[PDB]
């Protein structure tokens, strides 16, 4: 064989929080302290509270007086409660609480506790299920401390209720909310993290990715003495010089001078900027090198570069040579000036010096292109190698131009969605994603770079990394500016990670749009270019859940199955379709508001004041487009949804695999005997698993109903009426699958 | 070693990548038991034991043709008949043909229309004498 694996492994760490700056924030000179809101202690606090106010609701008689659904979300949510409290006095304490609702359910609104039963029948959670509709949007939780707590809520209560008062899920412990999470992407399921209050509508999928995340541990990882980046080398080799033919010269692209050779490839010298260290050219050789090597432990399917030296040139040769060609002049600009520059000098196919976006490709070929620069971006990213620099992605509030952050809201204060693009199709025009994969090897960064203070993350996120002022925040009495934001140093690293699955996502969203609009600027044919932007919709979707595959294993179809619940590719076409054109341009008002209910569907329209360019649209720079208005939020809002629904599946599941693995430990600890305790509650832990285990996955249910059969064996003497209906279902299932594998075999 | 189903490819590779808890594509011995138990191949204590020999971690490609061996030894004669007895409530070996359409298109890799047709093919139908024909 060769062995397939990575050379970087995960875990768990203490904290991310060590050689962070300060957490304090300056203002006419005085030093303001950042303190966290513990998410943990303060969603528990407020459960506690919403215990006591349960306990006043009962007391009042009052259970008449609101309505049913809600009545049922208390029930359930209390059953589920139980179900996760080990502490028998408080299990016991949270029972006696739900038992009277039942008493009442049960005698006055019974169509609904016959629909309760059914969800307690199948699950130890059963308010997951109840949540996976409009009801989530209903905070009974919150409704009802604010009905019956009459005391205010502590500084640090308020704060957690203000930035979590969309739904009560916010408040469930950890392994009811990872798992009403991943189970709200379901195919019975039909919840959007979207409502309409007043004529105003609330978006809220950013918030279901920091509730998630602020639940976790900081992560860490390891990369083997023989990775890329631990690995000591000894300087580069380079015994063989090209000798430059400007008879063999292509022509010029950026720095990098082309020369055609007998086999029909290309050999590249890559010759020094003004400013570039010569190490900068080393990296590269050394990335391609390393690559190239373990292209077959890490089924790289780029076309690699293969490195030819790395050595000093008199400009004069450079000159000489280059001298004739279009672009000399530009060249001649770009290069260092000195008389001896460094060159990297590497062969490559021709299909390197093509840019992912051009239009000369037909789809199949981009398809096919796409889909290896995905692949090894989520390949290389789990080996432990970051690329940072696909594209030159700017935001602008006025003038500040900043790096594009994809998750902008999770890493920021107060920042409600992802901001206008500055000239847009400009940040891809020389994108490092070629038609044969991977290129710019060397802008590269170990993961490790994530999760520490390096010089990128103290540069580019330092907000993150700091803490979180505001005026709203600062407290009189303590003197100190709190916020739940302030928390996340602890944890920082974990959402640069998945900022940056985002991010590449972004680039080949950009890179597609850049290839749409150069396709279809000129097609006479107005349902051929709809074709066109529908089949793009269908590319980003599928390297969605290219990602997801790689970095979870779950299934692709699944994949592209769970993303589609949550966004709607109708939408996603029309919005790119419309905004990344220039026709709008042309549109008055009422011709604009009526092709703006079209690709946003019953959502508000997008707002903005700005004055459109002629022939460009919006546009700062009077010449090229943009995606949004001065000072405005990017108009592709279900790209946005998209990129959130991604990274929430990614780490949704993570976290849902490690609850199950916990209850895993547990079940086996009580099956082998080191733990003794009743039937009852080894019952109780088996069907615990059951939920924990991922949607639409049948191999989990397996092994659960395989311990389930085993502990029957150990409490024979004991009933099985709770639990049998969901074991039988599981059963059902996995004998029908071996008959259908049966079937297909017989065709054949 | 394997010649599989695009279906059992992807159950194997989704059960590996769960059980692979530092995310570098190999499992421990650890974990092989109850990764096996978790795809319907509980071994027993020398073949697990006897795995555990050949070795510290396994890969993808390993683990693919360690299942296919264990898979020679299952009797499909017996395991097709296990299943198909679970959807028997009786012992008469009789179920319905209504029916069998609701079961092989409502779960698991669900049957496509055709394939439903095809199958009911070869009032009821029993199951003892369906297996005898494969
Ligand atoms: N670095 C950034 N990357 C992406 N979007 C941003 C960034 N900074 C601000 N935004 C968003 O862009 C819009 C205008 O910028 P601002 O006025 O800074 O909020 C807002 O809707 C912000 O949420
Ligand atoms: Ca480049
Ligand atoms: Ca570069
Ligand atoms: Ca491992």
């Amino acid at each position: 064989h060769v062995k397939q694996y990575y050379f970087a492994r995960r875990g768990e760490t203490s904290t991310h929080d060590t050689s962070l700056p300060p957490p304090v924030k300056v203002l006419s000179g005085r030093s303001i302290p950042l303190k966290e809101i513990p998410f943990e202690a303060t969603r528990n606090e407020l459960v506690q509270i919403y215990l006591t106010s349960i306990d006043k609701l009962i007391k009042s008689n009052k259970l008449n007086s609101i309505p049913s659904q809600q009545i049922a979300s208390h029930y359930l949510f209390l059953r589920s409660l139980a179900n996760s409290e080990t502490d028998g006095i408080k299990k016991n304490q949270i029972l006696s609480l739900a038992k009277p609702l039942g008493t009442y359910l049960a005698s006055k609104e019974p169509h609904v506790w016959k629909m309760i039963n059914e969800l307690i029948e199948k699950s130890e959670y059963p308010i997951i299920h109840y949540l996976k509709n409009n009801r989530a949007h209903s905070n009974f939780m919150l409704a009802l401390i604010h009905e019956y707590h009459k005391e205010p809520l502590t500084k640090n209560q308020s704060a957690f209720v203000q930035k979590f008062r969309d739904s009560s899920v916010f408040l469930f412990p950890n392994p009811i909310y990872t798992a009403w999470l991943a189970h709200s992407y379901d195919e019975d399921s039909s919840f959007n993290p979207m409502f309409r209050e007043r004529l105003s509508t609330n978006f809220y999928h950013s918030t279901l990715t920091d509730n998630l995340l602020l639940r976790t541990e900081p992560k860490e990882v390891t990369l083997s003495s023989e990775h890329h980046y631990k690995k000591e080398k000894g300087p580069i080799d380079s015994s063989f010089r090209y000798q430059m033919s400007s008879d063999r010269l292509l022509r010029i692209q950026g720095r990098t001078l082309l020369f055609s050779t007998p086999q029909n490839d290309v050999v590249a010298v890559k010759v020094q900027k003004k400013g570039e260290p010569k190490s900068t050219l080393e990296e590269e050789f050394e990335m391609a090198d390393y690559l190239l090597k373990h292209q077959r432990r890490l089924d790289v399917h780029s076309k690699l570069p293969q490195p030819l030296g790395q050595y000093s040139v008199k400009k004069s040769e450079i000159l000489e040579i280059s001298r004739g060609s279009l672009d000399f002049e530009r060249f001649k600009t770009l290069i260092d000036d000195s008389k001896d520059l460094e060159v990297y000098v590497y062969k490559a196919p021709q299909s390197y010096f093509t840019y992912l976006h051009d239009k000369n490709q037909d789809l199949e070929d981009l398809t096919a292109s796409v889909k290896t620069n995905v692949h090894d971006l989520f390949v290389l990213l789990r080996e432990g190698i970051v690329f940072p620099q696909l594209a030159d992605i700017f935001h602008t509030h006025f003038e500040d131009k900043g790096r594009y952050q994809a998750l902008v809201q999770l890493l920021n204060v107060l920042q409600f969605q992802l901001g206008r693009i500055d000239k847009w199709q400009k940040a891809v025009e020389y994108v490092n994603l070629r038609s044969s994969g991977l290129a710019d090897l060397g802008d590269s960064l170990p993961i490790t770079s994530l999760f520490t203070s390096s010089d990128f993350t103290k540069h580019y996120f330092s907000e993150l990394l700091t803490g979180g002022y505001h005026p709203t925040f600062f407290d009189k009495s303590s003197g100190t500016a709190n916020s739940l934001f302030t928390g996340k140093r602890r944890l920082f690293g974990n959402y640069l990670y998945l900022n940056t699955i985002a991010e590449y996502l972004l680039v080949i969203q950009l890179t597609l749009g850049s290839y749409g609009d150069k396709v279809t600027r000129d097609m006479m044919d107005k349902p051929k270019k709809e074709a066109v932007w529908r089949e793009l919709a269908n590319v980003m979707f599928t390297s969605c859940a290219e990602a997801i595959h790689i970095m979870t294993g779950i299934p692709q179809s699944r994949a592209l199955t769970l993303l589609k619940q949550r966004a709607n590719i109708e939408k996603h076409f029309r919005q790119t379709q419309f905004w990344m054109t220039p026709d709008y341009s042309k549109l008055d008002e009422d011709t604009l508001q009526m092709e703006q209910y079209s690709i946003y569907s019953g959502e508000p329209e997008y707002e903005f004041t700005d004055k459109l360019v002629s022939g460009v649209g919006l546009s700062v720079d009077g010449v090229h487009q943009d995606l949004g208005g001065y000072n405005r939020e990017s108009p592709l809002r279900e790209l946005e949804k998209l990129l959130y629904a991604t990274v929430t599946l990614i780490e949704g599941t993570m976290q849902l695999d490690k609850e199950f693995f916990k209850q895993l430990e547990q079940v086996e600890k009580i099956l082998s005997g080191e733990i003794k305790t009743d039937a009852n509650s080894c019952f109780e832990a088996v069907a615990q698993l059951l939920d924990l285990a991922r949607p639409g996955c049948h191999f989990q249910k397996r092994l659960v109903l395989s311990y389930y059969e085993e502990a029957k064996l150990k409490y024979p003497s004991a009933p099985t009426d709770a639990y049998d209906s969901r074991f039988q279902v599981v059963a059902r299932t996995n004998a029908a699958i071996t008959i259908q594998r049966f079937w297909r075999e017989a065709r054949k | 070693a394997d010649q599989l189903t695009e279906e059992q490819i992807a159950e194997f590779k989704e059960a590996f990548s769960l059980f692979d808890k530092d995310g570098d594509g190999t499992i421990t011995t650890k974990e092989l038991g109850t990764v096996m138990r978790s795809l319907g191949q509980n071994p027993t204590e020398a073949e697990l034991q006897d795995m555990i020999n050949e070795v510290g971690t396994i890969d993808f490609p390993e683990f693919l043709t360690m299942m296919a061996r264990k898979m020679k030894d299952t009797d499909s004669e017996e395991e097709i008949a296990e299943a198909f007895r679970v959807f028997d409530k009786d012992g008469n070996g009789y179920i319905s043909a209504a029916e069998l359409r609701h079961v092989m298109t409502n779960l698991g890799e669900k049957l496509t229309d055709e394939e439903v047709d095809e199958m009911i093919r070869e009032g009821q139908v029993n199951y003892e004498e369906f297996v005898q024909m494969m």
